[PDB]
């Protein structure tokens, strides 16, 4: 059915949802009705209440088929479901994503775009997929942990876990596995779905007192700048850029400024992108503010930090500083004033950036206004800094310029990430004192078994061809021992598989929706359910928390990530128990949980409560007033986190903004200004940029979605992006004799990947930019071993050559290589 | 008393011309919350004056008489400040003793104005009474329709403004005149200053010259000007 | 100092869509010692806020001798149990009957669209009991 | 014709419609060009507004009116000339006259400074 | 509004009796240069009253309609507030509602007088 | 009538012949209040019609939110001043960028080399703000 839809009746059921995907966490409805019940035309006859005996204007709804399907429970019940976002959700005011908009369509169903959806455990026996049994699944992953528990102790165990909120994410979930890993198994071996080792993205900012999420997404409304720093947010964060940054750019939110503000000037509102490359979201400003009122200063790969030296060195210099601040809130200034001096010359020739433009952003950024009050001066970054040459310095260097400039705190100002999952952390502390780069010790033969969950670092790690190569090999040789084995008991095939792990092999389990490429790995997986098939916590990048409602089924025998969680560690106290064990069974308490909301009030509801253990939890010490009845209650709006009040007449009441009275995060209550050196690119980096002809930029494409798990299956997606693109100058591709729809080799001393000609003439010579992550030609394969002092990769930090392979007719004949920047 | 609130660099600033005599000098209203107010520094007010020392002469014309606190329908209170336009051509920032009055003029509850017409007023024979609008039309559109129906047009009477300004104007002129002239149809219409439908400049109009024949630049121009039953510094 | 006017602060009270129709909030403004109430009216009322303009605030201390008052939710009214003072909670504090010779305060709230969010931000009229609002 | 929601409607239906197509007979201080003058122009030209007529309208120049009447020398009468009148002296009225015949003092009359009408 | 001037500690205090009703409540008028006024510590104004912090119930009658500047036949201005004698056996403090705008409702001449025949 | 399609009219476009390399244009279909617009692209493609296989045709409302597209002859391209989605007249009303989740709609014209006529018979895809393409 091309070219009509099913409308929800008057009286369907309509739940809440969050986006599944990015941060910006947008506001939806689920609509769900038996299959053979539609609504009416007339806009009281349906659930949208709009009125479809005519042609709708323009903005009256967002809906199309892919936002539409018909989902199959458990009982073998066939229902509609519509999802479609909220009008009323101040997140996204009725915006959706081109990836939100996907939702419907990657619901589970048996024919659709989740037809493969796991479904059961899956067990690779040795030579064979087959199924098997959740308790034969359990007595093998259980018995395994156990047998390197009491040989190994938990050093032998190993994870790679999502850390991060929404779809494979929230509150809920990171408790579950948090308490698994952490205060069950006591394993230190684990690292993060994004980066390599147990840290932050955040650990400089943090330590200067500065959480990285320290405001609304009203202060981009109230802005006189706002600064996008290693950040393609159209793209990326579609509907923060769409709903509230643009807004400002276009004068609709001036009324608002003055009312707050009655004696401050605000001129228009300006935007400035430090970028390398010349992206959607510079093109899609400069349309909408003219060019006079964009800045993009196109840096020299990895030169942030003396950007950021440079900027201080200036406003530190013109007196464009809030001197009453620095003296009442801060400490360490006039050391960083020292350590990071550099002139406006030397910042030019290391930027590239000429110093007119340096001076102008400037004076668009810090020089006070007319009325005397400096500029609300909006900081936000992402990956291009936090995958940066240096995160901890560059986060050092830029904080500095922002705590100069009284930039966190005001209305219209913070220095905040944009964000990439949504949040939703609540765990105990990490059991370990060091560092340990997982990666890394994986590769040198290290650890018993290997649990990737809800994360694929085949397609996502630094360093991935190293990877790749040594989990394959190590599998194999438990896949050769296994198959040795004939009529074994599930205890008799857990020593076969432990003494193969002593010679080099290593158990592989998989917890996720899907297959995944770790299949070619992976000894065991398990099937997990995502939000609309259990209820789930989450927050954006203004701490908003919302409840996302089960409305569905999940496929099978597929479960909540903290259920599974229990399941584990409910096998393991059992085991121990059997065994005679009573205090490694205790160990293992404290998962009876039916359902996700147990783990809810385990987790985020105890945290900071009399008689609790240590728990990390983004709710704070608060967040036993927050309960799915109350979120419930809040809508798609919620409660911005930390949660102040609660009573039954007022609702849950929050906090919008984060240091406004000046006291921060340390142990003085001052923010903490810290030296940033310049030290240019890592060696490692420098000898790929020595040996090789291009920048190897990397990241997002607004229509995909991360290792494109879903988009994988949907025949839209693959027809658009049938391989990862790599963006080349015109010039680079004439002397390649390479176009649009050419595949070539992306090559270097780290790997060898695969990526189709997409030629971008706002590319910059010697310069590419690839889709990372994805699952025809993997970037990461690329990416060099190089981390910071806290083990933070960067991934945007590496050089190669290219190579054509050859001309694939197919994509030039279904591929449009047209711009994806807008004029 | 003894002090102002100045307006806000933000506050709403329409433009006004003084309600009173044919000068028509510019004026700009200010229009603020109660509750907030200006800073001294001239970059911190809506002015843009320095109020942190003396100001010079002709710097400004501000005063009391030249502010109020109007309450709206809304029942919320907004400071307003009625001052002479600077860049206007007509005054160049001048304000007469008359303009000057206007913001105290302006309708407010306890006011200059407080004894505004708020509603129709009867008299029922022998009291003064509040009535309705609807009342007072069927009162008086009803007189009105009854005189026409036996009188015709001639039995029906006005006095009415033919002028510009507050209690005239272009809007208000074609409202009346199209009222009386062409729905009732009435001749029997005087004018605000004299006793008929007549012209003050008969004679000069029927020599072919209306009456404001010229620019306020031509004053600046004349080698002599004579000023004929005419008290203009007054007037 | 130059200012004629008081330095209220800016005070949180609620997102305007957790209040319940005629289900009165408390909270302090513009300091503890100064009980206001905001309730949800189900009506548009003259410089009512929120979605439906129906939002209104008080300060709750009697004008007359400074009671705290009470809201009847049936007859949308704050009572005084001093000397039986009532006061109008859809005519701005309007003195239905009693002895004071001021109407109840209204707190003063912006609505803000973008966040749906209530805050206090000055008082019209002035509370019991004081010199000024803001002491 | 009073379907009239605000005073707008009112300019809308006077001063912008004399001597227009299908208009009624209109007597207009703005002349045939009022059509011209909108609430919005007049805003943008601020204080200064326009001297009538109004002679040009367009997005970059605004209104432009006229300074000075009759300077070519075209009168508004039948031949575009001005006329001379006859005017006799014939002393004051009689009815003012007998007046100054029985009483003292002249009583001229009119303005204060400070009094408005 | 939002405030009132305090009657200085040495502010002059005369007796007046409620203009209205028979009951005849005491009311006291306090009268000073418009200029001055009273500290908010209980010690510096003619109240007695503590007004460094809120006041309990029962504390005061006082609102802005107990208030108003007069303007005397030698030009000067001078605030006047009249407001309920505590002490007096009537009415032990208590205004009511029309006696409690007395001083709203002496004469000056921009105020609720201001038509007063003169 | 158990019928399972829409019920399309055919509505005449113009003769093929009278189509100007890369110049649209502009018609409704499959009434009043659609917005459609045929451009010969000047080479063939796929599903192109007429002489040179090379005239398509599109709804030009944007499935995002709605507003009217605007074809750019540069790049072939339709463009939606709203989200800033853009679409290639070129493959099939592909989403280069954007925020729409369809392609945007195809007109069916049939192609009758007896007359040069086109007639728009269909539309493949979900026309904006409609719950079929035929109201
Ligand atoms: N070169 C390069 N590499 C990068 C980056 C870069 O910029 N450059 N970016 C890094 C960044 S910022 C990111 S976040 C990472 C991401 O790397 P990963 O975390 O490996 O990638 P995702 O696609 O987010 O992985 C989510 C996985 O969990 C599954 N999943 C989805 N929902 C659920 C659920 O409810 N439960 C379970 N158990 N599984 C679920 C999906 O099918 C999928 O396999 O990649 C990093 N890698
Ligand atoms: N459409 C879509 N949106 C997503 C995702 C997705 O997969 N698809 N993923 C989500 C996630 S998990 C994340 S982490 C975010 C990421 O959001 P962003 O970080 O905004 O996206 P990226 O494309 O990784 O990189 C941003 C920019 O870094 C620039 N960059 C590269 N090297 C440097 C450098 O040395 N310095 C500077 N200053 N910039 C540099 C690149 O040119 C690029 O435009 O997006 C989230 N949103
Ligand atoms: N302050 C103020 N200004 C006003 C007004 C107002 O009320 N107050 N009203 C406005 C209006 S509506 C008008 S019409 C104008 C009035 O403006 P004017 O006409 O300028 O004012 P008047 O005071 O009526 O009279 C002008 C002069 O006529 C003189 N006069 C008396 N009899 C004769 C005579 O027989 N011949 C001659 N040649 N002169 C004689 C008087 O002495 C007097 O000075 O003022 C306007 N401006
Ligand atoms: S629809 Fe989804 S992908 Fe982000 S921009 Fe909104 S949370
Ligand atoms: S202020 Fe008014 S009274 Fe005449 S002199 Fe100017 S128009
Ligand atoms: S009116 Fe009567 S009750 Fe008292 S205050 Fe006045 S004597
Ligand atoms: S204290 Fe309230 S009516 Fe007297
Ligand atoms: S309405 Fe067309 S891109 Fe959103
Ligand atoms: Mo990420
Ligand atoms: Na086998």
């Amino acid at each position: 059915a091309n070219d009509r839809i099913t409308l929800p009746p008057a009286n369907a059921q309509r739940t809440n949802m969050t986006c599944h995907f990015c941060i910006v966490g947008c506001g939806y409805h689920v609509y769900k009705w038996p299959e053979l019940q539609e609504g009416g035309r007339a806009p009281e006859q349906n659930a949208l209440g709009l009125d479809f005996r005519k042609q709708l204007p323009p903005l009256a709804v967002t809906l199309t088929p892919a936002m539409t399907n018909v989902v199959t429970e458990h009982n073998g019940r066939r229902y509609n479901i519509m999802v479609v976002p909220d009008k009323a959700c101040v997140v996204n005011s009725g915006l959706s994503s081109t990836r939100g908009g996907k939702m419907a369509s990657y619901m589970y169903t048996p024919t659709g775009d989740g037809k493969q959806r796991l479904k059961a455990p899956r067990l690779y026996a040795a030579d064979q997929w087959v199924d098997t049994t959740w308790d034969h699944a359990m007595a093998l992953y259980a018995g395994l942990i156990k047998k390197t528990l009491d040989k190994d102790g938990p050093q032998g165990v190993f994870f790679s876990c999502f850390d991060h909120g929404g779809a494979g994410g929230g509150f809920e979930n990171t408790w579950g596995t948090g308490k698994l890993m952490f205060s069950a198994i006591q394993t230190p071996m684990v690292r993060i779905h994004n980066r390599p080792a147990y840290n932050s993205e955040c650990h400089a900012t943090r330590e200067m007192g500065i959480g990285e999420l320290n405001n609304a997404y009203e202060d981009a409304q109230l802005a006189d700048v706002i600064w996008s720093i290693g950040n393609n947010p159209y793209e990326s964060q579609t509907n923060y850029f769409l709903n509230h940054w643009l807004p400002n750019l276009q004068g609709a939110t001036t009324s608002k400024k003055k009312e707050r503000f009655p004696n401050e000037n605000f001129p228009q509102a300006r935007i400035i992108f430090v970028d390398p490359r010349e992206t959607p979201s510079v093109a899609i400003a400069r349309h909408v503010a003219g060019n006079d009122r964009v800045l993009h200063l196109a840096i020299e790969p990895g030169t942030d930090t003396a950007l950021f030296n440079g900027l201080f060195t200036y406003v530190v210099e013109q007196g464009w500083i809030d001197k009453p601040f620095i003296e009442a809130h801060t400490k360490g200034f006039d050391d960083a004033v020292k350590t990071n001096r550099l002139s406006l010359d030397e910042c030019s020739n290391i930027t590239g950036v000429p110093v007119d433009m340096l001076k102008r952003a400037a004076e668009w950024s810090y020089k006070p206004k007319a009325s005397g009050q400096a500029p609300r001066t909006m900081h936000a970054y992402e990956k291009g800094i936090i995958w940066g040459n240096d995160n901890y310095v560059i986060q050092s260097a830029l904080l500095d310029l922002v705590i100069a400039t009284h930039n966190v705190g005001r209305r219209g100002t913070g220095c905040v990430r944009m964000g990439g999952h949504q949040e939703g952390y609540t765990r105990p502390p990490y059991p370990g004192d060091k560092k340990i780069y997982i990666d890394q010790e994986l590769i040198k033969g290290k650890g018993r078994i290997m649990t990737w969950w809800g994360c694929n670092n085949f397609q996502t790690s630094n360093n991935a061809q190293a990877l790749r190569e040594a989990i394959l090999q190590r599998s194999a040789i438990v896949k050769q021992a296994m198959q040795k084995a004939r009529g074994a008991t599930t205890e008799e095939m857990v020593d076969v598989i432990y003494e193969a792990t002593q010679n080099g092999g290593l158990f592989v389990t998989s917890i996720n929706l899907y297959p995944t490429k770790l299949a070619e790995a992976a000894h065991l997986m398990l099937p997990a359910a995502h939000p609309g098939e259990m209820n789930l916590t989450s927050m954006n990048g203004e701490r908003r928390i919302r409840l996302s409602e089960k409305f569905m089924d999940p496929p099978g025998t597929a479960m909540a990530d903290c259920l599974i969680a229990a399941r584990i560690a409910n096998a393991l106290r059992d085991m121990y128990q059997k065994d005679g064990k009573a205090e490694m069974a205790a160990q293992f308490e404290g998962f009876d949980w039916k359902t996700e909301e147990d783990a809810f009030n385990d987790g985020f509801r105890r945290a900071g409560q009399p008689g609790a253990p240590a728990i990390d939890s983004q709710g704070g010490s608060t967040g036993h007033l927050v309960t799915y009845d109350r979120l419930r209650k809040s809508g798609n709006n919620g409660v911005q986190l930390p949660v102040v009040s609660w009573d039954e007449s007022k609702g849950l009441v929050g906090t919008e903004m984060l240091y406004t009275e000046g006291k921060f995060d340390t142990d003085d209550g001052k923010a903490h200004f810290k030296p940033a050196p310049w030290n240019g690119l890592p060696a490692t980096v420098q000898q790929q940029k020595d040996k090789y002809r291009f920048w190897l930029n990397n990241g997002r494409n607004n229509e995909v979605w991360q290792t494109a798990y879903h988009d994988q299956y949907n025949s839209l997606m693959q027809e658009r992006y049938p391989m990862a693109y790599i963006e080349m100058n015109p010039d680079d591709c004439k002397q390649l004799d390479v176009t649009g729809g050419d595949i070539v080799e992306v090559y270097n001393d780290f790997g060898s990947t695969f990526a189709m000609v997409y030629p971008v003439a706002e590319i910059k010579r010697g310069q590419t930019f690839m889709l990372f992550g994805y699952v025809n030609g993997i970037q990461g394969d690329v990416t060099t071993d190089w981390t910071d002092r806290n083990i933070i990769p960067y991934y945007k930090g590496t050089w190669g050559d290219i190579r054509k392979v050859g001309s694939m007719e197919e994509f030039k004949r279904t591929v449009s290589f047209k711009s994806r920047r807008f004029a | 008393n003894d002090r102002i609130t100045l307006p806000p660099a933000n506050a709403q600033r329409t433009n006004m011309t003084c309600h009173f005599c044919i000068v028509g000098c510019g004026y700009h209203v200010y229009k603020w919350p109660e509750l907030q107010e200006g800073g001294r520094a001239p970059e911190q007010n809506a002015l843009g004056l320095d109020f942190r020392k003396q100001l010079p002469p002709l710097a400004v014309t501000l005063t009391p008489a030249m502010t109020n606190v109007v309450t709206e329908h809304n029942g919320r209170r907004y400071n307003i400040m009625v001052v002479p336009d600077k860049a206007c051509v007509v005054n160049s920032g001048l304000s007469s003793t008359r303009g000057g009055k206007m913001a105290s003029y302006m309708y407010t509850p306890t006011g200059d104005g407080k004894q505004r017409l708020k509603a129709p007023r009867l008299y029922a024979a022998d009291q003064w009474v509040d009535t309705t609008w609807d009342h007072a039309m069927a009162l008086y559109a009803g007189l009105i329709k009854k005189t026409l129906d036996k009188d015709g047009p001639q039995g029906v009477f006005f006095s009415c403004f033919d002028h510009g300004g507050a209690g005239g104007g272009f809007e208000n002129t074609w409202g009346t005149g199209k009222l009386m002239f062409s729905a009732i149809q009435t001749p029997m219409v005087r004018i605000h200053n004299r006793p008929a439908y007549n012209s003050e400049c008969h004679a000069t109009r029927e020599m072919g010259i209306g009456e404001l024949n010229n620019a306020y630049e031509d004053a600046q121009l004349a080698d002599v000007i004579w000023s004929i039953g005419n008290n203009p510094y007054e007037s | 100092a130059g200012r004629t006017t008081l330095q209220y602060p800016a005070t949180q009270v609620s997102v305007a869509k957790n209040l319940k129709a005629n289900e009165p909030v408390s909270f302090t403004y513009p300091d503890t010692s100064s009980p206001c109430v905001a309730v949800k009216l189900g009506s548009p009322v003259p410089g009512g806020v929120g979605p439906n303009n129906d939002i209104v605030a008080y300060s709750v201390l009697c004008t007359h001798m400074g009671f705290p008052t009470s809201y009847d939710k049936s007859s949308k009214t704050f009572k005084c149990p001093g000397h039986f003072t009532e006061f109008d909670a859809e005519k701005a504090g309007q003195m239905i009957c009693g002895q004071a010779t001021e109407n109840l305060p209204r707190v003063l709230l912006r609505y803000d669209e973008a966040s749906d969010a209530l805050t206090a931000v000055g008082v019209d009229g002035l509370i019991y009991g004081r010199q000024a609002n803001v002491i | 014709g009073f379907d009239w929601k605000t005073e707008e409607d009112a300019f809308n239906d006077g001063f912008r419609r004399a001597g227009q197509p299908g208009a009624p007979a209109i007597d207009s201080q703005g002349g045939s060009t009022g059509h011209l003058v909108t609430y919005d122009r007049l805003r943008k030209s601020g204080n200064n507004g326009v001297q009538l007529p109004v002679v040009s309208w367009d997005e970059s120049k605004g209104l432009v009116g006229t300074e000075m009447l009759y300077t070519e020398g075209k009168f508004d009468t039948d031949d575009g000339k001005a006329h001379f009148k006859p005017a006799p002296w014939n002393g004051l009225p009689a009815t003012v006259q007998q007046q100054k015949d029985k009483y003292r003092f002249w009583l001229n009359n009119g303005r204060n400074n400070e009094v408005w009408q």
